[PDB]
């Protein structure tokens, strides 16, 4: 990202919690899980 | 649980009875 | 809290004053109150830091049942009188006696006693919230004394450094506490040329 | 099913048929096909390789298999079976609350032995004191802790100077007297539907114990029945009898909130779902399939009986009345044909 | 597909950055022509307040009560308030160099080199101008002769860009004995600033004491020599009561007649424990009863009444006394000590004059002049002054100014863009550039001939002759130590530091969204 | 707005107050959206975020990716629930993995 | 939170004289039922004064089924 020319980011030290990911991506699937469970909608008109 | 299926069949046996017991109906304003 | 794998943020005190840059935000091992000193003449430098925390405003006390006095005589009156003043002389000396230096108060002050509190070289603060009060409190390892009665040595709150700040240039003042042993509670000070930064 | 009774019906409907006819026939074909379900009900307890439960895990694992969360049914069913064996014998919803916390993945969704608060209120110290108590006594007052804030009014009368300053130390000491019943109580914990006067509260931080106001008495109630202790209204009266007891008490952080625990009461018949979820709209969604599934459970317990599912009863239904309309001629047939052919749907 | 409610918009990376630049530029070239010894002021006027207007020079003012809608524009108006609130003026130049680093900021992206990029260079050269900064500061310690005389310096450059320019020296003279009286304390605040009209702007002046704008009691003596004064917040006319607000429920009017006399003889009491200080002066923030003042003049003691926190402060600063309440222990308060107290009309009002006063820690500026605009702009003027000298007073270090301090910077950055080789070069150049821009438009703005003027002076910086600057009284290069056309080395460190910074967040940005006004 | 080359937004307050920001739940928090799901995201990365902090600068991003690929499923007429059960599934492989 | 001809009712049905006044639970105008407790039925708390009396009582009779308005038709013709 930083145009150093290392792509062992483990040298270039950027890290980050196994939490933040796991969180993130269990989360993302289920709202798009949900996202794909629905079909019909019914809007009133402002 | 067989009473959901129970009680599902007698609701709709009803809910067709009642609906089927009506000629006409009246609106009021 | 190592023992517990939690934090509570409540403890961390978020503070940003414009001005200044970017570079100058540091963290105070203390707490930061946005009020000055309850008069203006008292000194603005403190090196103890025998601390009073106090929430019963130093005026006369009053039962928040709808209550009121009914003075009939001419004695009666005077009485009451000579009591306004003694309540404030016995309150000063309460906190005197206790060995405090410096106090701090939730809610405002009656004029008369500020003045006698500066009389004996005790600064304080006026009108501090909540939050901030109990900040100051475990910052200090002092406690929040309800009376002066109840108010002792032991429930004194304790710091290395307070210190008025004029950081603003032009514009009035802030409150810093540099106390020096541990503290459960810390703030940070953030500066810089933008409200939006 | 409603809509296909009357849809097969509404062509004969276009004869001109007396209505009452038609539902003779309903009323007999139902009369007929709750019979025949009831014959051909399932129960387990006289069959051999049932645990009591297993027919309520299996249940909930059928009633879920539609809803928001259908890929975690063989978690939620455990932890749906096991709570509510737990409800016993009140059997009645409002026990176990569900708690909509925001933010995680519902495969973190809790649940917990004992009671547990979204809400709390910041007062003064409430920082201040310790947040473990490893094996505390819980105290439940339903009266105020504050400077008669809200008491009888009273209109006082004083001459004496004196006499003044001893009504204000009065009161004073009469929140005092309450602390002190409270602390001399032994317990560590109190909780409150009603606001908390903040000395005590400082009282409780300088002496170690932990207090909290304003708690929603529906939790308070849940938590009564966990702990087994009264809630008081007189501290005067106060015994420890009364006194509720936990395994352990704490307070954690969940997505930001501040929540208070305390569980593991071995003799605690409610419990409480911390239901996580990264959409509000889940929390209600989930919230109303849990609802469902916890009731379905509670009346599977009531009654041990269990039929298949997969629309399976009503073939079989379908096929019987079919069969069954054979034997009576005349118009009935007709109507007992549609019968089954509008039962098919499912 | 709509997305949001009517009444908002989504402007994406090409918008987005057009309108951002236009405004910015709309903003910078409003103000432009305030800027410079020669420069102009502009004049505002509110919608309708009955017209209230404001001639004026300080940009910050003019940011200030213009009404702004695109963002960054409010952006970079919340930025000149900022600066303001640290040093006055350079408002004119933090916003005008703001806006040309975004001009040429447009101009580079013209070139479409990713921001990104631009951010990075500009933060390296940012840095790089800074430190040259610093490496070109000059203290001033106890050498109290040049100090004072590079204070009379810093006085004349910051005052020559708004209208008191014509009278530099006079000015100059005030703000440097106001500061000087301050004995090194940061509260402008013990410095009042009165104003009202008549007379000439020259006429303006420091008194050699106190002023009070205030109302003497009924006929307590006029004028008082070697006078004691006390000061307290102990309201009268608001007869001293119990706050909690108990009743006086009384068999017979007796009762409450004598009541009455023991409050008459409860205010007396306390005027004795007043007097028992043999004090002949004496005021109060609050409102004095009528029958307190009685007592006073019966006692033959002047008293004035109802002078503000702020004027109780002045008064505790000017006369060392210490403001009381309960008079309790005469030998524990320190009362307030003056040579002379008398009443001077000025213009048309009877003013308080306080002569001879026993500390020097405060002091107020008579303000005459020509227009209320004119004593506005003035009033301005000088609190900006008295700002900047004060944080002279508190970091004794100066910069050579007249632009030259500012080229010092472009040429430091150019250096350093030939060690940079890449695209940030550029943006390295690019910031020069800008840098060099701000002269440019001082010269502009004194109808000299800017192009050959800028190119010189870059001429004899890159040569070596840090020193060399702007003259503005002829339109040539010069020594500035010679004219003394300095400035605070904050002053300019905050100028940069700032508009680096906002360079940095205007760029970073590249889509706007507003949500439906209400 | 991901990564540190991302750039930034600036909102706009209904009261005409300006905040320049990165964090994309502030970004979704000030938004005025009226399409539901729009709603849906918002809340999301509020949600995500008092969970964690950032990394709300990219969840919304994994939501729009992933349910575009889905919408390039559903053109082939593959009915949305097994679509469902298989991110599930890819989804506690990713997590073990990880 | 009773009505009053609610209270009425439970007057009758126990025979037991209501009391003004709160002191004096009087032993002959006092109380007496066969049985009552608090039981569900369709998600609805429901109060139950389940008896057992010779000399007569008020009884009440329970609707159940699905549809609200098909109870108002039932109960009006019962």
């Amino acid at each position: 990202c930083l145009h150093k020319g290392t792509n062992d980011m483990k040298q270039q030290h950027v890290i980050e919690t196994l939490i933040g990911k796991k969180q993130q991506i269990s989360l993302a699937t289920q709202m798009v899980r949900m996202i794909l469970k629905i079909d019909d909608i019914r809007k009133p008109g402002e | 649980p067989a009473m959901v299926r129970i009680n599902a069949l007698t609701a709709a046996s009803e809910a067709a009875c009642l609906i089927v017991s009506v000629d006409e109906t009246i609106k009021n304003p | 809290d190592m023992e517990r794998r939690d934090v509570d943020f409540e403890l961390i005190k978020v503070e940003g004053k414009v001005g200044g840059r970017l570079e100058d935000t540091k963290l105070i091992k203390g707490v930061i109150v946005d009020k000055d000193f309850s008069h203006p003449q008292m000194p603005k430098k403190v090196e103890d830091a025998k601390i009073a925390i106090l929430t019963c405003p130093f005026e006369p006390p009053k039962p928040k049942t709808k209550h009121k006095l009914d003075v009939t005589s001419v004695e009666d009156y005077k009485a009451l009188q000579k009591y306004e003043k003694e309540k404030f002389e016995e309150m000063i000396q309460q906190i005197k006696e206790t060995g405090a230096n410096l106090a701090i108060c939730q809610w405002g002050f009656d004029d008369e006693a500020n003045h006698l509190l500066l009389q004996n070289n005790l600064p304080a603060v006026r009108w501090v919230g909540g939050p901030e009060i109990e900040l100051i409190a475990i910052a200090t390892g002092g406690r929040i004394v309800p009376r002066f009665s109840e108010l002792t040595a032991e429930k004194l709150g304790f710091a290395g450094l307070v210190q008025e700040i004029s950081f603003g240039t032009t514009k009035d003042k802030m409150l810093v506490i540099e106390q020096c042993k541990n503290s459960r509670a810390v703030t940070i000070f953030i500066r810089g040329g933008n409200k939006m930064i | 099913l409603a809509a296909e009774f009357l849809k097969q019906v509404k062509p004969y409907v276009e004869e001109g048929l007396h209505p009452q006819i038609i539902i003779r026939a309903f009323r007999t074909a139902t009369q007929l096909a709750v019979n025949k379900i009831k014959e051909i009900a399932v129960t387990v307890k006289k069959a051999d390789k049932v645990e009591q439960r297993k027919l309520l895990e299996k249940c909930a694992m059928t009633a879920l298999s539609s809803k928001l969360i259908s890929q975690q049914k063989a978690f939620f069913a455990k932890m749906v079976v096991d709570a509510v064996m737990m409800l016993d014998d009140l059997l009645q919803l409002k026990m176990i609350g569900i708690k909509k916390v925001q933010g995680g993945a519902l495969e973190d969704s809790q649940l917990v032995a004992g009671v547990a608060f979204k809400k709390t209120f910041s007062y003064a110290g409430f920082e201040m004191q310790p947040k473990k108590y490893h094996n505390p006594k819980i105290a439940l007052l339903n009266v105020e802790l504050e400077l008669k804030a809200e008491k009888d009014n009273a209109e006082i009368r004083v001459h004496t100077v004196e006499d003044y300053q001893a009504i204000v130390d009065a009161e004073w000491n009469i929140l005092y007297d309450k602390l002190e019943k409270i602390h001399h109580s032994g317990a560590k914990v109190v909780l409150s539907k009603l606001p908390i006067g903040d000395v005590a509260t400082q009282y409780f931080a300088d002496r170690d114990m932990f207090c909290a106001g304003r708690v929603p008495e529906e939790d308070l109630k849940r938590t009564m029945m966990a702990c087994g202790g009264s809630i008081q209204t007189s501290v005067n009266a106060l015994s420890a009898d009364v006194l509720g007891r936990c395994q352990v008490f704490e307070e954690t952080q969940i997505g930001g909130e501040r929540y208070n625990f305390f569980t593991g009461c071995p003799k605690a018949k409610t419990c409480t779902f911390i239901l996580r979820g990264g959409a509000e709209q889940f929390m209600e969604e989930t919230e109303r399939s849990l609802h469902d599934a916890i009731m379905i459970v509670r009346r599977a317990i009531k009654n041990d009986s269990v039929v298949a599912g997969g629309g399976a009863i009503e073939m079989e239904l379908s096929k019987y009345l079919r069969d069954y309309s054979r034997t009576i001629p005349g118009k009935q047939q007709l109507l007992i044909g549609a019968y089954a052919k509008a039962l098919e749907i499912i | 597909v709509n997305i949001f409610k009517a009444g908002a918009d989504e402007e994406r990376a090409e918008t987005a950055r057009l309108t951002s630049f236009i405004g910015a530029i709309a903003i910078g070239d409003l103000v432009k022509s305030t800027l410079g010894p020669k420069g102009m002021d502009k004049i505002l006027l509110s919608s309708g307040r009955d017209a209230s207007l404001m001639v004026t020079n300080d940009g910050a003012t003019i940011l200030k009560n213009i009404g702004v809608d695109n963002p960054a524009a409010k952006v970079l108006v919340d930025m000149s308030r900022v600066q303001d609130d640290e040093v006055g003026d350079g408002t004119t130049s933090v916003t005008v160099l703001a806006a040309e680093l975004l001009r040429e900021a447009e101009s580079l992206i013209a070139k479409k080199i990713h921001p990104q990029t631009i951010i990075a260079g500009w933060r390296e050269a940012t840095k790089a101008a800074r430190e040259a900064l610093l490496s070109s500061a000059v203290d001033h310690g106890s050498d109290e002769v040049k100090f004072r005389q590079d204070l009379m310096n810093i006085a004349g450059t910051t005052l020559s860009s708004k209208l008191l320019t014509h009278h530099k020296d006079h000015f100059t003279k005030l703000a440097v004995e106001a500061v000087l009286r301050l004995k090194g304390s940061g509260n402008l605040e013990a410095i009042h600033i009165i104003k009202k009209l008549g007379g000439s702007l020259a006429d303006s002046y420091l008194d050699e004491g106190f002023l009070l704008d205030k109302k003497i009691g009924v006929n307590q003596p006029k004028r008082i020599e070697n006078a004691k004064i006390l000061i307290a917040n102990t309201g009268m006319d608001t007869d001293k009561i119990k706050i909690f607000g108990s009743r006086v429920r009384v068999d017979s009017t007796a009762k409450v007649a004598e009541i009455e006399h023991a409050e008459k003889e409860k205010m007396k009491e306390k005027v004795e424990r007043i007097l028992k200080h043999g004090i002949n002066c004496f005021i109060n923030r609050q409102l004095i009863y009528n029958y307190p003042e009685q007592l006073f003049g019966a006692a033959g003691v002047m008293a004035i009444e109802h002078a503000d926190f702020a004027g109780v402060e002045r008064l505790a600063l000017v006369t060392g006394g210490e403001i009381a309440s309960t008079f309790d222990h005469p030998e524990l308060v320190k009362l307030g000590s003056c040579k002379l107290i008398e009443e001077v009309m000025i213009g048309e009002d009877k003013l308080i004059h306080f002569s001879g006063v026993a500390l020097g820690e405060a002091c107020t500026i008579v303000l005459r002049g020509a227009t209320q605009q004119i004593l506005d702009e003035a009033e301005r003027s000088l609190h900006d002054a008295l700002c900047v000298l004060a944080q002279t007073v508190k970091d004794s270090r100066t910069v050579y100014g007249g632009g030259c301090s500012e080229m010092l910077m472009a040429h430091a950055v150019t250096q350093l863009a030939n060690r940079t080789p890449g695209k940030e070069a550029v943006a390295m150049e690019s910031y020069a550039k800008a840098l060099r821009m701000l002269p440019t438009i001082i010269a502009d703005n004194a109808g000299y001939d800017s192009a050959d003027l800028v190119a010189q002076l870059r001429a004899a910086h890159s040569e070596g002759n840090t020193t060399a600057g702007l003259d503005m009284r002829e339109g040539t290069i010069g020594d500035m130590a010679i004219l003394g056309i300095t400035e605070s080395f904050q002053v300019k460190r905050q100028v940069l530091l700032s508009a680096a910074e906002a360079a940095e967040v205007i760029l970073r940005v590249d889509n706007i969204i507003k949500a439906a006004p209400r | 707005s991901l990564g540190p080359n991302g750039l930034d937004k600036m909102m706009v307050d209904k009261d005409g107050d300006v905040t320049v920001t990165n964090d994309g739940a502030t970004i979704l928090s000030m938004m005025d959206v009226d399409h539901q799901i729009a709603k849906l995201m918002v809340e999301l990365s509020k949600s995500q975020d008092d969970e964690i902090g950032d990394g709300t600068t990219g969840v919304v991003v994994l939501a729009g990716a992933l349910l575009e690929e889905a919408e390039q499923l559903l053109d082939r007429g593959i009915h949305p629930i097994r679509i469902a059960d298989g991110y599930e599934q890819a989804a506690r492989v990713a997590i073990e993995h990880l | 939170l009773n009505s009053k001809w609610d209270l009425r009712r439970l007057c009758k049905t126990v025979g037991a004289t209501a009391l003004p006044r709160l002191t004096p639970p009087v032993l002959e105008e006092m109380g007496h039922c066969d049985s009552v407790y608090l039981s569900e039925v369709g998600d609805t708390q429901v109060v139950v004064f389940k008896h057992e009396k010779e000399d007569g009582a008020i009884s009440t009779i329970v609707l159940r089924g699905s549809t609200d308005n098909l109870m108002d038709d039932i109960e009006r013709a019962v």
